[PDB]
């Protein structure tokens, strides 16, 4: 591919610059390369890769909305859903690419908790934002698929992780949005979301306490 | 419009 | 091109669609669709197309600065250089594209005097763009044809505009800066702003409702700009 | 720094 002759060194290198530069873009595009060498991710690493991809596709989500919203209060005329179908079909490359990474070279039976929990909680996290803007037996795919990703890192989470480990907890969050906004289970979401901010208060004594309010706050806009 | 992690900006 | 079968009005709407969402390359993309019908701008037009450039190649620019420092910050590793080449060959890409249009389609001996301006000032501005990245033998063909652009559209302002008329004072603002920072000529850039804020002054009674948020917060421009400078 | 229009 486009980074095949680039060392993976300064492949990670550039993916910084362009964090700098703020050019999400080319930093995905960069850690993409560096995957594809087939190495493990550091700690750092996987960072730079989340990071870069959640804005990518975090501008194409509200790019998205606004325009999915133009086309509720006005529908008169093709164009505005053409635009939204355009952002779409780039935002479902997107997803598809980064979970191309995760079953091609980042999800392994090896590696520490923490790891294997990272990848399955973003392959919950890309198949949830395909199953945003997906309609009938695709989405019902693309659930099941959310969810048994979302599932499997959890398992993996109780059994090595301690509840108030941040990624277990980011994980847990977005699982119970999941429930509530995508698959239509506010019963298993709000369970989900209180039993997690309990099992955390009770080993409690920083980026926990955020998604300890984000899921008290999610609580209060559900209950 | 639940909160998700990790945010952006 | 991409934009050949689709009709001009919907390129506008989809332009309209592309800002509100923030994709300004898409927006930039739609505009250059309407200009290639080959019909005129609307001053609203004009505006689409200039907010959907001056977006794509402002971020180049930023990025283009931040990388550039870091390139001296340590000045080895060939990583910081070349990542730098490559934002600045997409910029100058952006630019040609711009000039390009301004050329093929834009700049014509009709017309209004503002569209005339207008055009002529962009011309200048985006070789300015490619003047701050240039070097050499290119860097002196470039600031040349900035000066050749901005000095003509400087020409039609002072015989068909007066001098309050937000265009004017805006090219006057764009080519004193290019003779600060770009053409190393910081007395010509600082006579230009101040003749032109004072001329500016001198009439600011004969100000149009809608010309004059525009107008005077382009004087305060120049004012900045004269402090900066002495 | 100087301040070029339009602005973005």
């Amino acid at each position: 591919g486009a980074m095949g002759s680039m060392e993976r060194a300064s492949l990670i290198q550039k993916a910084k610059l362009a964090e700098q530069a703020e050019r999400y873009e080319d930093m995905a595009a960069f850690m993409k390369g560096a995957v594809e060498k087939g190495e493990e991710l550091s700690c750092e690493e996987r960072n730079l890769l989340s990071v870069a991809y959640k804005n990518v596709v975090g501008g194409q989500r509200a790019a998205w909305r606004v325009l999915s919203s133009i086309e509720q209060k006005s529908n008169k005329g093709p164009e505005v859903r053409e635009y939204r179908e355009k952002v779409e079909t780039e935002l479902q490359g997107v997803c598809d690419t980064v979970l191309g990474l995760l079953d091609s070279h980042l999800i392994k039976e090896a590696g520490d908790a923490e790891s294997r929990v990272f990848y399955l909680k973003m392959k919950g996290d890309y198949y949830r934002y395909l199953a945003e803007v997906a309609t009938g037996d695709d989405k019902k795919r693309i659930i099941d698929s959310a969810r048994s990703a979302y599932q499997e890192a959890m398992d993996i989470s109780k059994k090595e992780m301690p509840p108030t480990n941040p990624i277990r907890l980011g994980l847990a969050l977005n699982f119970s949005v999941f429930h509530y906004e995508i698959a239509n289970s506010p019963e298993e979401a709000i369970s989900l979301a209180k039993t997690t901010f309990d099992e955390a208060m009770a080993d409690l004594h920083k980026d926990s306490t955020l998604i300890m309010q984000l899921l008290r706050d999610n609580l209060t806009l559900w209950t | 419009r639940s909160c998700t992690w990790p945010l952006p900006r």
